[PDB]
């Protein structure tokens, strides 16, 4: 049902009952559907139409279902009702087929969340932290309006959502359903020697290393014009790129389109089981009725 | 796909079974 | 075949007999079905069906390859059959269709590797080297933003 | 970011400011009122776009 | 055909992205520290972008 909205689904079937009631009420209003269905004899007043409610939206569903009915009108009022519904049906199903050879051979797929905001709201996914380190740290520090709400999910399942170690964080991301924070120079080192892996969000909070010196050291300023030196030639760029580089992962792996299986459809064969225990129940609903009317 | 092949399979009997049995020319204008 | 699963070349064929069965079933029961084949002399106990179980496969199969058959059920019970079952055969063959429209155009976008620069993104494709040769020399020796790569 | 400049409290050659607004700039910055300020004026009117 | 080149198709996300486009092209202000930047700049695609 992906490849239409359902806004469409909805549109479609109220257009489906929608014509089936017009095509009925302008079949009977024509004088030129009535006629006799016994052309062997002569007349003997037997002047009759073939338009049911029941048949209107079998002619309804089975143009729709690109089949075809035996109504087949005959007067000019009601086959300008047949001959737009018939174009209705084309650039539906011509609109499905071709929607569905675009999602099979382009597949574009987004993670459910995108930011701590997105992740402030989630359940099913769950948070986690390197226990007594400084991104734990933070939080428990932190009062800007969602950080404690981010706070108030990792105080309460402590032990659930508070890993020890990054190694343990990065292995439970890969098998789990988890979403672990820690530093934004590690997590660039992991993505880019682990390919499975990736970042969603953006700098959260903003550290900074630095060459430590002692209290009062003469190189403090010797090595801060060093830094913004390399810094503005690019040298500091052309080491991040030749440690953080990686392996260099694949970004283009469009694979033939993995044949459709029972994952993919399989509710249409829920809605077909569910459609014969209806017809049973119509069944022995009309099989009674008209007994009761035989009655 | 053994449970399918198993109802259907019942199903397939129960088709001849009616089949057989029923006139189904003139006959029994309300049953089976 | 290949653009359905063989799980669901097995569903349908399973289903196609197996709808079948039911619509016998289910026209049988029903008592709308039974009327006369003979409408222009009146009524002389010649009330009679339609559907024998060779026609019942031939609604199956005749509406599964979007063909359609003579029979056109006349009862409400046997038309949510029919109408299940032609909403189960547009979602086969749209799904057929719209399928092997993406077997066809994704080989249809692959290029074999054609340089350098187009192995230095493959990872399946692994490289290869005379090592301690003048071919692996000049890799350990090269600046230019692939080889280092292909070195790396 | 494609490159990574910084601002600063610019201080004369050899001020004795210098190391008490690095004690008061990482001290803000912790508690977290350069994110309150940033947050206040590069706030903006609040746009709707989503969709 | 028309719905996968629409699915197909990427809007620019980077650099590197528009290291390709000639339809969309660059800017910056003139002696400015951002031009400037890219004048001086070596690192295998701030070139092109300043070719
Ligand atoms: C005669 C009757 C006509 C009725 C009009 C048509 C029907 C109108 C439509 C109705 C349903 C659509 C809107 C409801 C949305 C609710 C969502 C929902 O719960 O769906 C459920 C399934 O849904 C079904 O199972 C549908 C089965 C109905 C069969 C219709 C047959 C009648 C057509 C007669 C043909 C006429 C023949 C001609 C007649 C002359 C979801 O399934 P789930 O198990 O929850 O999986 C989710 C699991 N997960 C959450 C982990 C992901
Ligand atoms: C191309 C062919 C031509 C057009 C034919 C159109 C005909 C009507 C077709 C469809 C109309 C039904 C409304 C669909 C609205 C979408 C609901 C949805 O999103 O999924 C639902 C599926 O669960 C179901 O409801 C199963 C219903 C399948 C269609 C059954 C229609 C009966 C046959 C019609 C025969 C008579 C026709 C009616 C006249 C009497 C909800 O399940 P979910 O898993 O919880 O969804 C979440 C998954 N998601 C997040 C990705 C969404
Ligand atoms: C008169 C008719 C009676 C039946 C005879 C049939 C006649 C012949 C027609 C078709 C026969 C051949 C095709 C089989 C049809 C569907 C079965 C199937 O394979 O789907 C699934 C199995 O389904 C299950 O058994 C487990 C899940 C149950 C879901 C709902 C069952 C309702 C079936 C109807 C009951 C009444 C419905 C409500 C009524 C108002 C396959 O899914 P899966 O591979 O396991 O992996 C996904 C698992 N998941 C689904 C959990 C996500
Ligand atoms: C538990 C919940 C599950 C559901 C409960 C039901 C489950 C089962 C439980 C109980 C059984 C109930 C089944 C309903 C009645 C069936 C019997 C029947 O049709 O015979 C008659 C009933 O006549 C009527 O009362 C009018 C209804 C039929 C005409 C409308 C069809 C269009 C439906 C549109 C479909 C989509 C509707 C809109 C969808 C959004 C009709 O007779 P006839 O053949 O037309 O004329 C010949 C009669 N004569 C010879 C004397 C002249
Ligand atoms: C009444 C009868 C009903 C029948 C329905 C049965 C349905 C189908 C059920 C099952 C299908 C059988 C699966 C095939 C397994 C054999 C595998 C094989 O070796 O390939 C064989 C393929 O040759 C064939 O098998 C073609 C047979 C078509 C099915 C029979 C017609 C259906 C009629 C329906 C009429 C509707 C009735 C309408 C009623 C109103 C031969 O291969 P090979 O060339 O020798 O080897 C070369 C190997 N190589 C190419 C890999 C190099
Ligand atoms: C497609 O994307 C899916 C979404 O995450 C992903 O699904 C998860 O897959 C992992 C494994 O790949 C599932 O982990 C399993 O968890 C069960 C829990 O009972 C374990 O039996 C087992 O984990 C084990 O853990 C051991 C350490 O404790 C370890 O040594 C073992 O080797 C073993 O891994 C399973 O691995 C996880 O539940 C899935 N998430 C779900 C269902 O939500 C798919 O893998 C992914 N597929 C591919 C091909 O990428
Ligand atoms: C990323 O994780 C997935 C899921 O574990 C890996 O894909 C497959 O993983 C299973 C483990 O059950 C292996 O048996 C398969 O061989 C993997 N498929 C391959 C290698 O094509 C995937 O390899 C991981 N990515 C890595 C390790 O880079």
């Amino acid at each position: 049902l992906n490849p239409l909205s359902p806004d469409i689904w909805m549109y479609v079937l109220l257009a489906c009952l929608g014509v089936s009631c017009v095509l009925f009420v302008i079949a009977r209003f024509s004088p030129y559907e009535w006629y006799n269905p016994h052309p062997c004899n002569p007349d003997s007043d037997v002047v009759e139409n073939n338009f049911t409610l029941l048949n209107s939206f079998w002619f309804g569903v089975g143009a729709l279902m690109q089949q075809g009915s035996e109504l087949m009108p005959k007067a000019l009022s009601t086959r300008i009702v047949g001959g737009i519904w018939w174009f209705f049906t084309l650039i539906i199903i011509s609109s499905y087929t071709a929607n569905l050879a675009a999602f099979l051979t382009v597949e574009r797929m987004e993670s459910p969340i995108d930011s701590a905001d997105d992740l402030a709201k989630q359940t099913k996914i769950e948070y986690g932290a390197v226990e007594d380190g400084a991104t734990m740290t933070f939080f428990k520090k932190s009062k800007i309006s969602t950080y404690d709400k981010m706070w108030a999910f990792m105080s309460s399942r402590r032990q659930s959502v508070l890993v020890k170690s990054n190694e343990e964080g990065i292995q439970r991301v890969l098998t789990s359903d988890y979403a672990f924070l820690m530093e934004s120079t590690t997590i660039e080192f992991v993505t880019q020697r682990n390919c499975n892996l990736t970042q969603i969000g953006g700098l959260i909070d903003s550290k900074g290393y630095g060459v430590g010196t002692p209290m009062g050291s003469p190189y403090r300023d010797k090595i801060t014009i060093a830094i913004l030196q390399l810094q503005e030639e690019g040298k500091l760029h052309m080491m991040k790129e030749k440690w953080w580089r990686g392996n260099g992962c694949p970004e283009e792996e469009s694979k033939e389109a993995s044949a459709l299986g029972v994952q993919n459809i399989g509710g249409i064969f829920i809605v077909l089981a569910a459609g014969l225990v209806l017809s049973v129940f119509v069944a022995v609903g009309e099989f009674l009725y008209k007994s009761k009317k035989n009655a | 796909i053994g449970v399918t092949s198993g109802i259907v399979l019942v199903l397939l009997i129960i088709s001849i079974l009616v089949q057989v049995k029923q006139p189904r020319k003139k006959v029994m204008a309300c049953k089976t």
